[PDB]
């Protein structure tokens, strides 16, 4: 078959979120309100394309909006938030329960100075709808023509002419 | 053919809720109106057969093996109503009913348009005949006659059914009407020859040919006289029947696939003919002379020449009535001496002389004393043989010398020299018996007055 077609190196080149698993999920929340818009235009260019390489530029609007999310966290409340993702980043299983103090504190801190309202419980799981100017991928599948189907049943029934032609069966 | 069919089923009700003392009376007089109707098929053209539906043709082959097949029912309840006088009246019913149904399968044996519907008919007669011979046989060894008379039928008949559905894939249709009009020239073939055995080898089987004739002797002494009656006068001509319907097909190669068979039968009815001279056995000496009188019959359809075939089915009739009389005159002597070996009784025209002329006339139709219709069978497949190959006379001529020198041996040993001194039960002859040989003989003799009507289709 053919060659397969992959970007090169230096399309792949993006400044990276550099941080660690707690870190993200203490600012979780937070990360899903406020970068909503480009994470859900890719994750739709993501379903509808169904090919990474086709979604590398919506993925580094992802990157970029990532980190612009963090600074604004490190500008401001970095102290509060470095306590908090330590206390995530104690436990074993990662506990949103076991770190509610520190919680109120980065929620407080991010409400006063930021003004960013903390997701409900129930919010993060709807499904949005994307306002996105990309044309929808007429075959994301690749496929090809699909094969012609037998011609089907058409006409009255008419009765056997004459009859079974078994041999000597008359009817 | 439906006017005969529909009473022939008839006679299954007219037999099973008559008085029980009825039952021969019935069935005898019935049968007769239906062999005096069938004589409404003798309606043929020169050109066109009497073709009377998609299913039921008769030309003028078929007609007088059916108006013989319709006779022979009330001679068969004739000759079979004696030795079954003390059996079961549900047995005795079952026997009327088996010789009914086998006479419903040989009228639409040979009137069947179609060949498929002829090779059910055809191996559908084996049922009846097969229970006949192995219930109300007599010896022991009627089970042995039943299964070599089964065993050889069905393993000639077995390439026929995948033969005639080849010919229904091929050409489309096993109507014979069709056949007629597309029959195709067989080549030279491996394919086309062993097509060709099996279209013939079930008919070689049934008539019989010579080497494949060994059921016979077994199938005509143990069956009752009925079976005897039947094998002797029809079944056997359910082979030239279909061998004159099937070589239609099998031409050109049949030019020059006949000569196995046609040796095997021109000098196998010299053996068969010389077995006679030595058999001790009267009823077995009756079937050698059926195997050597059918022989003629394999040589003259194998030929196919005109005056072959029109001798062909004047000989097939004329030794169906004639071996019918001969089975029937040894059953007369069968039922007063309790023994089928011919030098037992004797010197029997002392002692019966109008059963004596009986054994007189059919020992002349026999030897085909002119102008018989056995002799002008005879003659008309010597002529056509003549045609043939010039040195076939000597064969045939021999043969009829042969034929002489057992149709008076069995007339001298049965009949004349010094009567038997310790057998005394010899009865005189009974108006049943009388009336038997009658039933056989006049009508073999009327038809040397108009020969035509047996002479087949191309007269
Ligand atoms: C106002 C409104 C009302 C008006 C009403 C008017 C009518 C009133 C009456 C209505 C009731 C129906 C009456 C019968 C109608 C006609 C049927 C007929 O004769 O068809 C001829 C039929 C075909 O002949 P045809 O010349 O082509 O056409 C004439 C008709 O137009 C044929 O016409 P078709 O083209 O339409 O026929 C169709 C087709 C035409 O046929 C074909 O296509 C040919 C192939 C048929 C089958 C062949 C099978 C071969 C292998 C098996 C053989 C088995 C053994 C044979 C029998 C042994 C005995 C049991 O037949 C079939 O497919 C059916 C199969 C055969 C059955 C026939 C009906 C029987 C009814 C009574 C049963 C009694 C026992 C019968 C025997 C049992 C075996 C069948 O003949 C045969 O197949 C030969 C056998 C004879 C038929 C049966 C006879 C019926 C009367 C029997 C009375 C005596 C009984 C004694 C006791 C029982 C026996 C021990
Ligand atoms: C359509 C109308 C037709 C009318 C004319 C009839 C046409 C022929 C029909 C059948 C004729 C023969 C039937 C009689 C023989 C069987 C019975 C018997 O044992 O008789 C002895 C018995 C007299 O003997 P008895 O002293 O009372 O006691 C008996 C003895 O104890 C013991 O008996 P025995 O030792 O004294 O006698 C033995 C002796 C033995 O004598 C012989 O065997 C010598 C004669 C045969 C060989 C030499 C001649 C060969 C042929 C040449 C002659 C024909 C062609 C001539 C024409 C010119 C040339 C072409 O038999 C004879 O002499 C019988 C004479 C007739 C023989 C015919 C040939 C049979 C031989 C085998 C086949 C030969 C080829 C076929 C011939 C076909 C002819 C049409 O006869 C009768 O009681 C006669 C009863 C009534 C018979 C009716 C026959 C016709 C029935 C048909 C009914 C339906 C149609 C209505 C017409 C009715 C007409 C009245
Ligand atoms: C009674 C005792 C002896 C019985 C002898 C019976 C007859 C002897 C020959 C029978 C052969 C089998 C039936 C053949 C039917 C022919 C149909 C036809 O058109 O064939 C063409 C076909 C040809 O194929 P085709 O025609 O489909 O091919 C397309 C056409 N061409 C050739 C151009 C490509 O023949 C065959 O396929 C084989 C024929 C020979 C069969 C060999 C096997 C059987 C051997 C003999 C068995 C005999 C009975 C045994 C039992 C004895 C007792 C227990
Ligand atoms: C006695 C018991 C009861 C009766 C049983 C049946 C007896 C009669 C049937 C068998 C008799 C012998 C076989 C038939 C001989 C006549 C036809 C024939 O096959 O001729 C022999 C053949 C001649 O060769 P050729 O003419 O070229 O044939 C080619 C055909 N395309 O020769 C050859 O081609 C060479 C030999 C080939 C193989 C023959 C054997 C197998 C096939 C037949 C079975």
């Amino acid at each position: 078959p053919g060659i397969v077609e992959l970007p090169s190196l230096e399309d792949l080149k993006v400044q990276e979120v550099k941080v660690s698993s707690s870190v993200l999920k203490a600012a979780a929340h937070h990360y899903g309100a406020q970068c909503d818009k480009p994470n859900k235009e890719f994750m739709l260019c993501r379903w509808e394309e169904k090919d990474p390489r086709r979604c590398l530029e919506e993925g580094k609007l992802v990157n970029q909006c990532a980190l612009e999310f963090f600074r604004q966290i490190k500008r401001h409340c970095a102290e509060p938030f470095t306590e908090y993702w330590t206390c995530i980043d104690y436990s074993g299983l990662q506990l949103f329960r076991r770190c509610r103090k520190e919680q109120a504190q980065f929620d407080k801190c991010v409400l006063d100075k930021l003004g960013w309202v903390r997701p409900d419980l129930g919010e993060l799981s709807k499904v949005t709808k994307v306002k996105t100017d990309r044309p929808l991928p007429e075959n994301p599948y690749h496929s090809r023509a699909r094969p012609e189907p037998n011609p089907e049943v058409e006409g009255d029934l008419k009765p056997a002419r004459h009859g079974s032609r078994l041999f000597f069966w008359t009817m | 053919m439906l006017k005969y069919i529909i009473p022939t089923m008839m006679l299954m009700p007219l037999t099973w809720l008559s008085k029980n003392s009825m039952i021969w009376i019935n069935t005898t007089l019935h049968s007769l109106l239906i062999s005096l109707t069938s004589l409404l098929l003798l309606n043929q053209f020169g050109d066109n057969s009497l073709n009377f539906s998609l299913t039921f043709f008769s030309d003028s082959l078929s007609t007088p093996l059916l108006i013989l097949t319709m006779w022979l029912l009330p001679l068969m309840l004739m000759a079979s109503q004696h030795h079954l006088s003390k059996e079961n009246l549900a047995r005795k019913k079952l026997f009327i009913s088996m010789l009914i149904l086998l006479q419903l399968f040989l009228i639409m044996t040979f009137t069947a348009t179609e060949l498929i519907f002829f090779y059910i008919m055809f191996e559908a007669t084996l049922v009846p005949t097969l229970i006949i011979i192995t219930r109300w046989g007599n010896q022991t060894e009627r089970l042995n006659a039943g299964l070599y008379f089964l065993f050889y039928t069905l393993a000639g008949s077995l390439p026929l059914l995948v033969a005639l559905i080849y010919i229904q894939n091929t050409m489309g249709s096993l109507n014979f009407l069709i056949l007629q009009y597309w029959v195709q020239p067989m080549p030279n073939s491996w394919s086309n020859t062993f097509m060709w055995l099996a279209c013939m080898m079930a008919f070689m089987v049934k008539m019989p040919l010579y080497g494949l004739h060994l059921w016979l002797p077994k199938a005509h002494v143990e069956a009752p006289i009925a079976g005897s009656m039947v094998l002797a006068a029809i079944l056997l001509k359910l082979g030239g029947y279909g061998m004159m319907r099937i070589t239609l097909l099998l031409n050109p190669i049949t030019d020059f696939m006949a000569y196995p068979f046609i040796m095997l039968s021109l000098w196998g009815m010299i053996m068969t003919s010389s077995i006679c001279l030595r058999q001790t056995d009267l009823k077995s000496l009756i079937a050698y002379s059926s195997v050597s009188h059918m022989a003629l019959v394999i040589v003259a359809i194998l030929i196919q020449t005109p005056w072959s075939y029109m001798g062909a089915t004047a000989l097939m009739i004329a030794h169906g009535l004639t071996s019918s009389m001969l089975f029937c005159l040894a059953n007369s002597n069968y039922e007063r001496v309790h023994s089928r070996t011919m030098i037992l009784a004797r010197g029997l025209q002392t002692l019966l002389p109008l059963m004596a002329a009986w054994w007189l006339l059919a020992s002349l139709t026999n030897l085909a004393l002119p102008p018989s219709i056995n002799l002008i069978g005879e003659l008309f497949v010597v002529m056509s043989t003549f045609s043939w190959s010039n040195i076939t006379i000597i064969l045939m001529g021999l043969n009829m010398v042969i034929t002489a020198l057992y149709s008076l041996y069995m007339l001298i040993t049965t009949q004349r020299g010094k009567h038997t001194h310790h057998i005394n039960n010899i009865l005189p002859s009974f108006t049943r018996e009388n009336a038997l040989m009658s039933l056989h003989m006049l009508p073999l003799l009327l038809l040397s007055l108009n020969p035509k009507i047996i002479l087949g289709p191309l007269y």
